[PDB]
Parts: C-alpha cells; sequence; structure tokens
C-alpha cells in the first residue's frame, strides 16, 4: 500500500453511534469523497483503480461493533477474492493488530515489491515486523490473487526499459539535473496504479 | 402475428429482410433466444442467462454447466423441431433421473426459456418441466410452430436451422424436412451427408447446392483446398487424400462444417445465398482437436460463412477467447456455491488482446506453472540479489550459472537476471555516492 | 534363471521401484507409411512429446506402437497368436513406389536384450513373447502394460471380464478404454468388500490424479463421486470430468491386474500412448496433468501428442519431438527444438515453439500497438500518435502501460540527445 494522511472526519459521521444506528442509515454518497481526497481513486489495499468501490471498515463490524462509526477506521477498498473482501470472508482467524493500517503506518518499511510482481517482506524484517508484513500480504491477498498478480507484473515490467535507460545516463551528466530526472519520474508514478511497487523499482533502496 | 394467424398473412412477417451494404442478408424479424431459466436443474437452484443474438461464448473450470445449459437448449429446441415436422410432435422430456438438482426439497425443476422472433412476438415464452405433478407450457411454442409448418405447407419458407454438436462429433436423405433427423443427437450425420453428396454427384438447382458446400468446406476448413468424389476425394494438405484418410480434427471440423452447410441448405432454398439463413446453432468445445494455429482462425472463418446465425459456444482455449469481444464472453465464478443467479461479461477487453494477458485476468491461471520449481528461480534470484545491496554474490552467481544452463545464453529469463545484477549494482553505486 | 532377468529391480531414494532391464522402445522407422517416405523417432525412456499442426502425423505414429504392441499382446495370450498387422488398409504411403510399408521397431528390454528389432508387413516379437507366455505359466510374473487412448474414449457413458488377468489386453489397443468394464469390476470388488488393496489403489489413483473427485464409491448397484464437494452418480460427472476419470481408471485397473506382485502395482513397466492429453480439460488441469501422471505411474514410457502449450510449459524439451513447419514426409529425423520449455513464459512457448504470435493476427480492432510504437519510433516522440493511442487506450488496459511507457523513453532521450548537443 501507499502512505495516506487520515483526513479531516466528514461531519455526516456524527450523526449516527454505535448500537442504535446501523450503518446502512448513512448515506454512502455523503462520506466517498474525504476517503476519495484521502486516495486519490485508488484502494487503501492494493492500490488498484477503484471502480467496484466499496466502503470498509478496517476493524470488522461484526467484531468491533464500537468502531462501527469511526472515521479513522474507515478505508475504501475495492470489491472478490482479495482485499476487505478476502478480509471478512476468504481469510480467518487473523488478529486486525497483525494488519498493516496504511494511514497510520509507513508500509514501505515493511512491504518491498520485487520486479516480478511479487511482494514479500523488507530485508531485515525479524519477529513483529516480519509477522505484520506476512499476514499483510496473506489477508488482503497481495499476491495469491491471479488477477493482482498479473496486472501489478505487467505494470512493473512495462516501465523497467525506462528504469534501466535512466540510471545508465549516471555519468552522462552532472547529478543535479540527473537528480532532477529522477524526481520527475517519482513524480508520475503518483497518478499510476500499483505505485508503490513502481516507486520500489525506481528508487535507489 | 398471432392475431393474423387466427385470422400475405403471416408469410411475409417470416420472409421478410434486407440485405446489408457488406452483402449479408438480414432477417427484418430476427429470431434468436433472449433469456434463459432454470430451477433445481443439475448444479443450479436458479441462474438466469442473457444472450446476444450475434454470439455467446461460455466458459470456465471443469464442470459448471456450459455444457448443461447446451443440452437445456437443445431439450427446449426439440419442441420446435417435432411440431415443424407434424403436429402435435410432443418433442423431448427432460430426464426425469439426471435433469433435476439432486439436493431441492421441490423435487421438480423447469427450464424457461424466451425467443425472439421480431416485433410482433417479442416473447414466445417456454417451459419445459419434470417431476420425481409438472407439466410444461410448450403451448406457445407449438403455436410457432404450427404457423412455421402449416405457412410452409401452403407455400415454403426458409425454415429455422436447429443443431447441437456434442462430444460425439467424433467417434431418405433426399426430402427437405430429413436436415431435422437426429439434428439434436449431439452429432452431425456425417454419413448422412456422404450419402447425400453422393447422390448430389450422381445427379450431376442441384448444382448450386452441391457448390455452397463445397464453398463451405474450401473457405472454413483451412487444410482442404478442394473436395470431390470419385468414395469421396479430398486435397489435404496440397496432395490427394481419401476422405476416411483424413487427420482426427481434421476430420472432426470437416463434419462439423459439412453437415451445417447440408443441413442449413436444404431448410433454405429460397435464399439467394443460403449461408444467411436462419437458426441456432450449439457448439461444445469448438477448439476441439485444433492446433492453436486453427483455434486463432475458427471463429472468425466460421462466423463469416454463417453469418447471422446465433451461435451459442462453450470453450477452453485462451487462444479462441482472443477474437471474441468483451460484451460476448459469459463466465462462471470460479468460487461459486451452485446459487450464483446470474453470470456477466468480463471486465477487461479481449479482442485483439495477448493471450497471456487473457490466461491470467479472464481465465484465472497462472501464465507459468507454479508447480515447477524452475519458473521461480528469478524470484529467488532477485531476492538473493537485493540481500547483500544489490550486487553480485556467490549463491547469486550460483543461481545465475543455473539459470544460464537450464534456460540458456540467449534465453529471455538470462537477459532478466543480467539487467537485474546490472541494475542493482549501479543503483548500489548510486547509494555510495549518495553516502558521501 | 530367465524369469529373474525379468522380476529384479531396485528401489530408488524416492521410493519408486525401478526396473533394471528396464522394457520401452528405443527406436522406431517408417517406411512408406502414410505420409512419410522414411523417418526414424528416437525416443526417451521416461517421456516423449510429439507437436505439430495436423493429428494426421502424430496419430500416424501412436498407432504405429499401438500396431507393433498387437503383436506382443496377442502371443502374450494365444500361443503364437496373430496380432494386428497393416495387411495393407490403404496404409501405404499414397504415391510411394515400393508399395510396401514397414513399421521398423526396436525394442530394448535390459542389458541382454539390448535390441529386439520388429518390422510389419519377420516378427521376432514372438521369441520374447513366448517367455512372456510360458513364464508366467509355470510361475506368475509382472507383464508389461501396453495401451492406447484415442479419441474413441469420449464414448457416452463376452469375457468372464475378472478375476483373470486376461481380461486386460482384451480391447486395449482399441483406441478406447472399456470404462464399463472398468465399472463393472469395481462393483464385483465392492461387492466381495487382494480385492481390497487393489480397489483401494485404484480409488487413490482417481483422487491423486483427478483434481476434481474427491471421493468415490458404490452404492444400491450403482457409483457416487464427490465431484466438486458434492455427491453425484457416475453419469452425472460432466464429459471432461469423465473422460479423464475413464482414461485414469482404464489404466489402473489394467495395471494392477497386471502387475500383481509389485508392493505398489501404479509403477510397473509399460507403454502407454495417449493421443489427445488435453481432451476437455480446463488450462488449470492441463498445469498439472503431467505432472500428476509421471508422479502415479513413474515407470512408464508415455508417448502422448498434445496441442496445448500450457501442457509444454511443464516438459524438459528434450522430450518433444517437433515436427517442424513446412515439413515434407521426406524428413528424416525429427529432433528437439531449442528453447528449453519447461517453466518458460506461455507467451515465448507461442511464439517460438508452435511458429504463432501471441496475438492473432485474424483481427486488429482498428489499432495496433506495433503501429503506435513503429509511428513514435519513426517521428522519436504529434497529432496521429496521439489519435492511435486514444483509440480505445486511455484505459488501464496493458495496451496503454506499454505505450506510455514508451511516449516517456522518447521523451527523455530527446531530452539526452538535447544535453548531449
Ligand atoms: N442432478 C444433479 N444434481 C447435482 N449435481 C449435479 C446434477 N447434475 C449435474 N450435477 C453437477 O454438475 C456438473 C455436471 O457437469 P457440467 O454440465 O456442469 O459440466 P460441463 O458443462 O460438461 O463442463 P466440462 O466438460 O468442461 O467439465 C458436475 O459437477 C455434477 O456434480
Ligand atoms: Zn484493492
Amino acid at each position: 500500500m501507499r502512505e495516506l494522511a487520515r483526513l479531516e472526519r466528514p461531519e455526516i459521521l456524527d450523526q449516527y453511534i454505535a448500537g442504535q444506528n446501523d450503518w446502512m442509515e448513512i448515506d454512502q454518497s455523503a462520506v466517498w469523497p474525504k476517503l476519495t481526497e484521502m486516495q486519490g481513486g485508488f484502494c487503501a489495499y492494493c492500490e488498484c483503480r477503484l471502480n467496484r468501490c466499496h466502503i470498509e471498515h478496517f476493524r470488522p463490524r461484526g467484531k468491533f461493533p464500537a468502531l462501527t462509526f469511526i472515521w479513522n477506521n474507515l478505508f475504501g477498498s475495492c470489491g472478490w477474492s482479495r482485499c476487505g473482501i478476502y478480509k471478512d470472508n476468504g481469510a480467518g482467524a487473523y488478529n486486525a493488530d497483525d494488519l498493516i493500517k496504511p494511514d497510520e503506518e509507513n508500509p514501505d518499511d515493511y512491504l518491498l515489491f520485487l520486479t516480478t510482481g511479487e511482494v514479500v517482506p523488507a530485508i531485515g524484517l525479524t519477529g513483529r515486523a516480519l509477522k505484520k508484513a506476512q499476514e499483510t500480504i496473506r489477508v488482503f491477498n497481495l499476491n495469491g490473487d491471479i488477477k493482482l498478480f498479473g496486472s501489478r507484473r505487467t505494470a512493473v515490467q512495462a516501465i523497467m526499459p525506462n528504469v534501466e535507460y535512466l540510471y545508465t545516463l549516471l555519468e552522462e551528466f552532472d547529478e543535479d539535473d540527473w537528480n532532477e530526472m529522477l524526481r520527475d519520474e517519482l513524480e508520475k508514478i503518483e497518478s499510476d496504479e500499483y505505485k508503490t511497487a513502481l516507486k520500489h523499482a525506481w528508487t535507489f533502496n | 402475428l398471432l392475431s393474423a394467424f387466427e385470422l400475405e398473412m403471416c408469410r411475409d412477417y417470416i420472409q421478410d429482410g434486407h440485405v446489408d451494404e457488406s452483402g449479408i442478408f438480414r432477417p427484418d424479424n430476427a429470431f434468436y433466444l433472449r433469456r434463459l431459466t432454470l430451477k433445481d436443474f443439475r448444479r443450479f437452484s436458479l441462474l438466469e442467462i442473457k444472450l446476444e443474438e450475434d454470439l455467446t461464448v461460455i466458459i470456465g473450470n471443469n464442470g459448471k454447466g456450459k455444457a448443461a445449459i447446451l443440452y437445456a437448449i437443445a431439450k427446449t429446441l426439440s419442441w420446435f423441431v417435432a411440431n415443424i415436422l407434424k403436429e402435435g410432435g410432443s418433442g423431448q422430456r427432460l430426464s426425469e433421473m439426471t435433469d433435476i438438482k439432486n439436493d431441492a426439497e421441490d423435487r421438480y425443476s423447469d427450464v424457461s426459456s424466451t425467443f425472439f422472433f421480431g416485433k410482433g412476438l417479442k416473447s414466445v415464452p417456454i417451459r419445459l418441466s419434470r417431476s420425481a405433478r409438472r407439466d410444461s407450457e410448450v403451448k406457445p411454442a407449438k403455436d410457432l410452430a404450427d404457423i412455421w409448418r402449416v405457412i410452409n405447407e401452403v407455400n415454403t419458407i426458409n425454415l429455422p436451422t436447429f443443431a447441437l454438436y456434442n462430444v460425439e462429433r467424433s467417434q431418405r436423405r433426399e426430402e427437405r424436412f430429413d436436415a431435422y433427423s437426429q439434428t439434436l443427437g449431439g452429432a452431425g450425420r456425417f454419413d448422412h451427408f456422404v450419402e447425400w453428396y453422393i447422390y448430389l454427384h450422381k445427379r450431376t438447382t442441384e448444382s448450386v447446392q452441391k457448390s455452397i458446400v463445397e464453398k463451405a468446406i474450401c473457405s472454413v476448413v483451412p487444410s482442404i483446398s478442394n473436395i470431390w468424389v470419385e468414395l469421396v476425394k479430398v486435397t489435404n494438405d496440397g496432395h490427394d487424400v481419401t476422405i476416411d484418410q483424413l487427420s482426427d480434427g481434421q476430420r472432426v471440423f470437416l463434419s462439423l462444417v459439412a453437415d451445417l452447410a447440408r443441413r442449413m441448405v436444404m431448410l433454405n432454398p429460397l435464399l439467394e445465398n443460403p449461408l444467411e439463413g436462419r437458426g441456432i446453432v450449439l457448439i461444445d468445445e469448438i477448439e476441439l482437436h485444433l492446433h492453436p494455429k486453427w483455434q486463432q482462425e475458427v471463429i472468425l472463418n466460421l462466423r463469416s460463412a454463417f453469418p447471422n446465425i446465433q451461435f451459442i459456444i462453450t470453450t477452453h482455449s485462451p487462444i479462441v477467447l482472443s477474437t471474441i469481444e468483451k460484451r460476448c464472453i459469459r463466465e462462471f465464478e470460479p468460487n461459486d456455491d451452485g446459487d450464483q443467479s446470474f453470470l456477466d461479461s468480463p471486465d477487461m477487453q479481449t479482442k485483439g488482446s495477448e493471450n497471456a494477458q487473457i490466461l491470467e485476468q479472464v481465465m484465472n491461471v497462472h501464465s507459468t506453472p507454479p508447480g515447477i520449481a524452475e519458473s521461480h528461480w528469478l524470484g529467488n534470484f532477485e531476492l538473493l540479489l537485493l540481500d547483500n545491496s544489490g550486487e553480485l554474490d556467490n549463491h547469486s552467481q550460483v543461481l545465475y550459472d543455473q539459470i544460464k544452463a537450464h534456460f540458456g545464453i540467449d534465453s529471455i529469463e538470462l537477459k532478466k537476471a543480467d539487467s537485474l545484477i546490472r541494475i542493482n549494482k549501479m543503483k548500489n553505486k548510486l547509494n555510495k555516492i549518495r553516502a558521501e
């Protein structure tokens, strides 16, 4: 995932309190724009373009009724065999603490993306960190889904000639404008799907 | 139309049509199946399918009902042909033993269908049924087939074509109503085609009846350059071959094309170009015994020959799907409980797409065999390479040597490995520069 | 004695029993047969795959080994029994001058019987089959298993049929397994329920090899399966499921009847032919069918035929016999392809092993990524090119993801050229 800044809460959530109000009592269209400004139109868990939009409670409503209307528990997920749907009815016996919440934890500290489209825990992870990354991989089905893997792999390999040729020009110029080129390349990927994998491809480390 | 039948009456309704700028005749009141519904049938509790009037491809894993659908359609179509042939034909019943969902408290099944027949008959509902008392609402089907039969009897009309080319395709014959002889039996009567062709040459209008099916063989089947008879001889792979000496699958595709051409050319005598006749054709495993070089041509050529015939097709070939528009694919969910009520088109456009893309995004299978340990080598090599600052190491060198030996020096995988080495080592040099 | 030459063996570290005097077809030659003027095939001991455009040549081949093995079969069954033979069923090459056709095959039966040359239409195969008959009469031996699975095994669902090991060979080379015979034999074993270990071994073979069927058993008499977690009947199974079931069950029955003395009857020596391994199989099962077979059928020399690249992704390039395109029957010898296929990309297999593109050239959809690349590199990175990229593109589709990357590379190369100047 990407790093996201938890946006200010929409005022529509203040009219509902857990217990006496069902989730369907909330107009979904009244809360979506804030999530859109949060995520830029991409899934919180797999960074795919959102077309089958789905408001997702990071901590499940059934097990966490008190957090049903809490603003920091809402994410705009896609969907289904991946992400939130796999989280509540595909996987099981997991603890929500082990999952990476991409609004208060840096994802790059745990998750590393290869050239081959696979996502593995980052180098040096031990103990709770590796367990965190493993459960984040499993529960959201970040690589076991064939569709997600395939799309991410084909996206990553699409820019590999560019990554090869950018660094080849290292000795061609003074490092200032080369750093400018690298920054410009890091700018575009922000508007594309799976931008964390593309950043892992482009970045120094 | 029904009111006119009770009252040029009903003949122009079936006979009127127009010719496209492409030269393909289009009937004004087109006939095809629109909506198909099953209840407590085999693997389905309830399921509804919407069909196009041009094409429908049904795909999925093993099982899943892709054939079932065709079997149920053919059983429904049997009531049309029976009452076209004779009044009170009584059609065919569902199997009381096999065509009911085993776990169903109703202990009975219904197969519901709706056949669009132009601006007059917007809906011709049909409901075949069976019980382990349940009856069938075949009355409007009987009515429409009776209109066809009676109108043809007073003045001949181009009757609809119905066929089911199942797995069984590979194991007086002069009267146009013989075209309906076991036409839903699961296999074309290729022997009857042989007899019909022999009779045609012995008589040798009938000449154009011969030439039309000959052109169908020559254009649709890629191998057959020419066909004639002494027993039948073919110009197969550039030299003369006997009919029984034809290749497997080559002969099967030949049998499909020839049988359909004969049936359709007998059923539609009044067409200027008979190939443009009405009808519904069901094909199971369209790719059967076909090399991929023929898989990427079979549907295109088949539909170029028979334009306005409504095709319902089952396939397992991602190469075939690469010639099909997104709206025409109908897929099942790979993980379903059987109560999945509908089924819909894919998300990606498959027409013109790469085989590797369709193989993974649509059919949901990895583009490389995950059970082959040699496919994972690039991933392990990449993980090892970055395990120490992205420069080459002895373990990484051993993996590089294994890749070089197994896949080859000119292999794409080795090019990926060496480009990975170059890029990561450079990255490490950039990190060293930034360190100071 | 001579029996020990057949019965001895050794077990691998994997647990697989290996016959030291392994019996397999080593070399095969066809003269004036079907389309071949003179053609030589060298066969692999483990597994061999023939690929090509038309089914005629590959069938021919498998038909030739089936008819050759028929003589072994007949002489195993009846003394001096005449097996199947050509004897001029229009198998002569259609323009051959010799009007004669010989299927020259050289079987290998270990260190001693290094060569057993047979030709049809001298037939010294009796000389070995007489050993296979006289031995197994004085004292039982594990006979070699033979089979052919043609298109005919997709059939819709007269002997003692049972308790006689020679109920095998009954119609094994006919092209279709006797699925009804298997059902009958299963019913009788279930009635009596060594029969128990035969039944359990067969059931384990079905469960392991076939993905869908998790369990199979017989009820009041009728046979039930647990297919896709549902308990249905044999005739309720799909055509693909039933075809795979019939093939695996028929081969397992024949081989468990032919090899009663093995600790695992599933690994006896033999030669099995399969004309269409991918018949009615979803690609998901195509990725697993050969691994499952080879894990369940260790020592058997599989000579199979396929048109499915997904199958070829699981085979080493040494096992392919490839009919190069434009291959007149005058070709002397079939040989392996250059590209290693095992574990390689599917598109690369398509492109270089079967010589057809990854994208169908029959349709363009009124645009084409290659045209965009050609125009972009011609202009070096603009209304016509943007019109091309606006055709259906402008979407996440890979067709746009590659185009935008090439636009970036072209503009970047232009910037490099500007800085260099
Ligand atoms: N009456 C029934 N009750 C319960 N399950 C049934 C019944 N009839 C069929 N089935 C189930 O439906 C399937 C029958 O095959 P199905 O028609 O779905 O496959 P298909 O279209 O022939 O596909 P393929 O040949 O590609 O596997 C099996 O999974 C079987 O268990
Ligand atoms: Zn997602």
